[PDB]
């Protein structure tokens, strides 16, 4: 029952991505390092490129949860500018008000 | 003429172990409201006053974080609108106090919190050297 | 010209309440605020969920009590608890009001895992600022 | 003028000094324990007659805080000493 | 009849003292509510059962003291046995605070203020209600029902017995913060202020009518009126 698509697919990647979040975690480790044999390290490097796309944290994008809009999204509120405003203008966000000086 | 004949308070009964000693107790509050602040000092001054602690009152510096956002929902860059959140401060700089006497005012204060002010309290505690620090083992 | 949160004036036939006839250049000059929590002060988090749970209240809110709201709620958070004050009409009937009461109170203590009561003001009408 | 405890009694049961001194307390209370001690809660019941007592009777529960505010209330990591 | 009854009980507690059972607050509380039936026979080994519990150290509750007033309590005119023991009672429970301990407990109050009414005793009265507001004796007055019931034959009694003065300070204590007034209330009320020559407040009484829904009762309007006239 989510706005879209795009939004969909954006709550299956944080899911993917927060499971192998430890696993890809210690991987890592090995790799960004110059103590261990480069033998070792370049084993770690297909092991953790093996691993699903959507887990990847790159891949995620910061949506507004209320229109899904992919840009022009504060992320203290999670909102975007066009929602934001309509909330604030109204009085019901609170402390928030418009600027004058 | 109807009243309570005999009335029932609650128990508060005395530990054999020590108190503790607080040399200051600081109490930040944040708001949106100044007049919220002003009338919620009232009431902690006054609540310290009957309950024999001693208390000094300051003001510090607003902080005030703006930002701007687009006007319109699509194009005319140059139109913009400017939001601000304002944060006011007021502190409550305790002094002389035990673990128990902070322990009701703080929490007769904190319950009575307005809406719309959070409260940060620093608690300054003392202590004694502990026993290892008395003498060298070496 | 500017067109958010502006009732635009008309023959002089509508009636308009106060914050409905305020603009957003008031909010803190004439205006109030409809929520009052900590969220948005320095310093402080979690003011992303506290917007979510404010937009389903003033939902589940005009679902909840259909046509008998006369004005805006008033979200109000001290700690733990929720204080939901509402201004509604005199048409229902009290045995309605109560039951809607103590319906939504505890369906909403058990949606938010907190202590949520609802504060009722009825008014014969809804009250008129002005005509525009 | 004569008191009504004062009198003659019946001397079925001879009068006891203490009670058995360690009952079966191991043993967990049956149905009947159970809900008699739900009709002794009952007697004491009445309506929240002021504000104070609706917090009093929610902090009972646990539905509102424990004052004075500890933000590690109800966290013990596993009861772990800090050279763990 | 009660005196085969008697012997039979007494079988029953022959044995539990034959097989080491030591009686509780209950086991003598089922023999005043059982004896409730012989209301003229009974007087007499209620008390015993009373004393008996005194010997093994097992304190009357709320609902021990009520088993006993319903039975003394008849429907007579003398009432001479009725007023002694009451009397009595409550020099015993004057200045207590109890706990729950039998589910009847609750049901202590409504009989005694029953009983004051019969009596027509006020002065009895203000020490049952002044043993409702120690400590925390106020969560034993009961449900609605009951509650209502208790403050009506109390109200009923002051407005009689007592100055007007100090009734009128009763009747804005009271209602409607304790309980919503019944018409019979309401009439007894005016009946006061009819022998303490004060018309007056008549119409104030009115209004508050009214305001409690007796605004509609036949039996009200038509004694409110020919006091006025
Ligand atoms: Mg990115
Ligand atoms: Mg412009």
């Amino acid at each position: 029952h989510y706005v879209d698509w795009r939004m969909w697919r954006d709550v299956k990647r944080r899911k993917m991505a927060y499971e192998y979040a430890d696993e890809r975690l210690r991987i890592n480790s090995l790799r960004k390092n110059t103590i261990l044999p480069k033998i070792l390290q370049d084993v770690a490097d297909e092991e953790i490129a093996a691993l699903p796309r959507d887990s990847c944290p790159v891949r995620i994008r910061n949506r507004c949860v209320m229109t899904s809009r992919p840009r022009g999204v504060k992320r203290r509120w999670r909102l975007s500018r066009i929602v934001f405003r309509h909330l604030a203008d109204h009085g019901q966000l609170s402390g928030i008000q418009r600027a004058t000086w | 003429v109807d009243v309570p004949k005999d009335l029932t308070k609650p128990v508060v009964t005395i530990s054999d172990e020590p108190d503790i000693l607080y040399k200051r107790l600081s109490v930040l509050v944040k708001g949106h409201d100044k007049a919220v602040l002003d009338s919620y000092e009232y009431f902690a001054v006054l609540a310290a006053k009957e309950l024999g602690i001693s208390i000094k009152v300051h003001e510090p510096p607003r902080k005030i974080e703006r930002f701007t956002l687009l006007q319109s929902v699509h194009i005319y860059k140059k139109h913009r609108v400017q939001y601000e959140m304002r944060t006011l401060y007021r502190c409550l700089e305790l002094e002389h106090l035990t673990g128990s006497t902070a322990d009701v005012y703080l929490e007769y204060i904190q319950r009575n919190l307005p809406e719309g002010v959070a409260m940060e309290v620093t608690k300054t505690q003392l202590e004694q050297l502990p026993e290892h620090i008395k003498e060298p083992i070496w | 010209k500017n067109r958010a949160a502006r009732v635009r004036v008309s023959k002089g036939d509508k009636p308009v309440t106060y914050e409905e006839a305020h603009a957003p250049h008031y909010i803190a000059h004439r205006k109030g605020w409809l929520s009052l929590h900590t969220g948005n002060l320095d310093g402080e988090d979690h003011a992303a969920e506290r917007t979510v749970e404010d937009v389903f209240l003033r939902k589940f809110m005009w679902g909840t009590f259909p046509g008998c709201l006369a004005d805006q709620l008033v979200l109000k958070r001290r700690g733990n608890q929720l204080e939901i004050c509402a201004v509604v009409l005199r048409q229902l009937s009290p045995h309605k009001y109560y039951f809607l009461v103590g319906y939504s109170e505890t369906l909403l203590s058990y949606f938010y895992k907190c202590p949520v009561r609802l504060h009722l003001q009825t008014v014969p009408s809804k009250v008129v600022y002005k005509y525009l | 003028r004569k008191n009504i405890f004062t009198g003659k009694r019946l001397n079925i049961f001879d009068m006891m000094a203490v009670t058995k001194e360690a009952p079966e307390t191991d043993t967990s209370p049956s149905l009947w324990d159970v809900e008699f001690a739900k009709q002794l809660a009952t007697v004491n019941e009445q309506p929240l007659q002021n504000g104070f007592e609706e917090l009093i009777q929610w902090t009972k529960e646990g539905k509102l805080w424990e004052f004075p505010i500890n933000n590690e209330a109800g966290f013990d990591d596993d009861g772990s000493e800090f050279h763990e | 009849k009660f005196e085969e009854k008697w012997s039979k009980i007494l079988e029953l507690l022959r044995h539990m003292v034959a097989q080491k059972v030591k009686p509780n607050l209950q086991t003598f509380n089922t023999i005043l509510k059982c004896l409730r039936r012989f209301h003229v026979f009974a007087r007499s080994p209620a008390l015993q059962v009373l004393r008996e519990m005194k010997a093994i150290g097992i304190e009357p509750s709320l609902a021990t003291y009520h088993h006993i007033i319903r039975l003394f309590d008849q429907p007579g005119d003398p009432l001479k046995r009725s007023s002694f023991i009451i009397y009595d009672i409550m020099n015993e429970l004057m200045g207590k605070r109890f706990s729950p301990k039998d589910p009847d407990d609750d049901k202590f109050f409504q009989s005694a203020m029953s009983i004051c009414s019969s009596l027509r005793d006020l002065e009895l009265a203000y020490q049952v209600h002044g043993l409702l507001k120690t400590g925390d004796n106020w969560k034993f007055i009961g449900p609605d029902q009951h509650r209502n019931f208790y403050y009506s034959k109390f109200f009923d009694l002051i407005c009689l017995m007592e100055q007007i003065d100090v009734t009128l300070k009763w009747y804005e204590d009271l209602i409607p913060s304790a309980y919503f007034p019944h018409s019979q209330t309401m009439i007894h009320l005016l009946q006061a202020l009819d022998v303490a020559n004060r018309l007056e407040v008549i119409p104030k009484i009115w209004k508050d009518s009214k305001e409690y829904g007796h605004t509609f009762r036949s039996d009200l309007r038509e004694e409110i009126l020919m006091l006025m006239a």
